């Protein structure tokens, strides 16, 4: 599959079949892209002003 | 009119330090949305498939 | 050797001098001061009556500062030659430039405006003016006495004259005398400055528990690898530092402590377990939440490149 499928787009994944993962799977990127909601405010308000 | 002060120098090199800080600054928040969009999509499969 | 004894202890004539507001009387009297000059064993006897006139000495050259004479501009500065007056004052400062010893302490007490004197060279557009302020502030240097290398730190500290020293440097005036003078104030000034084995002194400045903007505190010139100093305890010889940080929100120590955590990072992509024990992004973006836009910046600067590159 894999040395098939690269040819166009391999983003690997898979999800936790013991679906409870999904807990921290969602949150530890929620706060990343809480996170990076800002930088690009700031970077533009900066270097506008 | 006489001549100006030859702080010309003085904005040679300050105007320097603020563009080479513009650039670093400007190129860095762009490709932070190449890392990032690939999970914000991937929530799309965090969403359903069970 | 005996009448200038009874000339000098007198009062009469330094009241004369006293005066700012005639220039034709301090002129003569110092030109004349600087003639008989030549018997260098006068100069000492009277440095200790200096607090009398130096600082006379020195208020015309302060107002030489700001005061663009040569922009004509001024009405009537000086005479069309009067100006000449700069010209001998700073003769007769060189004309003690042969007793270090002398010029070891007096500075403790007025090196502010000798430092700012370093306008003079780029200033005047006479080769004369800008010629004796480069050679005094120069000869000041020797190896003769002690203390002879703090005095160009602190010169870095405040003036940051390199921008300068490369500047004139650029221009030189076909003067061999010159040449000499800048090659050499160059040099001692520049080869100093990779004193910088920083281990000792960042240990030092540990155990101030103070931080300031400082190129001892900033050069990667050795950075380059050094994270080594960084390993003697586990990388936290910077967590202090943070906890610090933590407690207070000083704007210098503040803005430092968090300011080269990026580069330091940037030294180890493996960092990044040292990075997540400290986790202070949401300080991070506190100081972007803070007064002191500049402080905000270089905040925003750290955690940007600090991500970036831990996800470059």
């Amino acid at each position: 599959i894999r040395k098939i499928a690269e040819s166009l787009d391999a983003n690997l994944y898979d999800v936790d079949s013991s679906n409870e993962g999904r807990s921290q799977q969602l949150a530890k990127v929620n706060k990343n892209l809480s996170d990076l909601y800002t930088v690009l405010k700031t970077t533009s308000t900066t270097l506008e002003s | 009119v006489p001549p100006s002060g030859s702080v010309i120098d003085d904005y040679v090199r300050n105007a320097s330090y603020l563009e080479e800080r513009l650039i670093q600054m400007e190129d860095a928040t762009d490709q932070i949305e190449v890392q990032k969009n690939d999970l914000e999509q991937y929530r799309f499969i965090l969403q359903s498939g069970d | 050797v005996k009448l200038v004894e009874k000339l000098l202890k007198n009062n009469n004539l330094i009241n004369i001098l006293q005066n700012i507001e005639q220039m034709d009387t301090c002129y003569v009297c110092i030109r004349l001061l600087q003639e008989l000059a030549v018997i260098p064993e006068y100069r000492d006897v009277i440095w200790l009556h200096e607090k009398k006139f130096m600082p006379t000495l020195f208020k015309i050259l302060q107002r030489a500062t700001d005061s663009q004479l040569a922009t004509r501009i001024v009405a009537t500065n000086s005479n069309h030659l009067g100006i000449q007056l700069q010209y001998h004052s700073l003769l007769l400062i060189w004309l003690l430039t042969f007793n270090p010893v002398f010029a070891n302490e007096l500075v403790q007490k007025y090196l502010s405006d000798f430092l700012d004197l370093l306008k003079l060279v780029k200033i005047t557009i006479k080769e004369k003016v800008s010629r004796l302020c480069i050679s005094i502030i120069l000869q000041c240097c020797s190896t003769r006495v002690k203390q002879h290398k703090k005095v160009i730190k602190q010169l870095l500290l405040l003036g940051n004259a390199l921008p300068t020293v490369q500047s004139l440097s650029e221009r030189k005036y076909s003067d061999e005398e010159l040449r000499q003078d800048i090659s050499n104030l160059k040099e001692i000034l520049e080869n100093e400055y990779q004193e910088l084995t920083s281990f000792d002194e960042y240990s030092s400045e540990l155990k101030s528990g103070r931080l300031e903007w400082s190129p001892v505190h900033k050069s990667e010139k050795f950075w380059r690898e050094n994270a080594v100093r960084l390993n003697e305890k586990n990388y936290e010889l910077l967590k202090i530092l943070t906890k610090l940080l933590e407690v207070s929100d000083d704007p210098q120590v503040l803005a430092v402590a968090a300011h080269d955590v990026g580069e330091y990072v940037r030294h180890y992509p493996r960092g990044k377990r040292v990075i997540e024990q400290l986790g202070g992004k949401q300080l991070v973006m506190n100081h972007m939440h803070h007064e002191d836009q500049q402080v905000r910046y270089n905040a925003l600067l750290a955690v940007q490149k600090l991500m970036v590159h831990n996800w470059e």
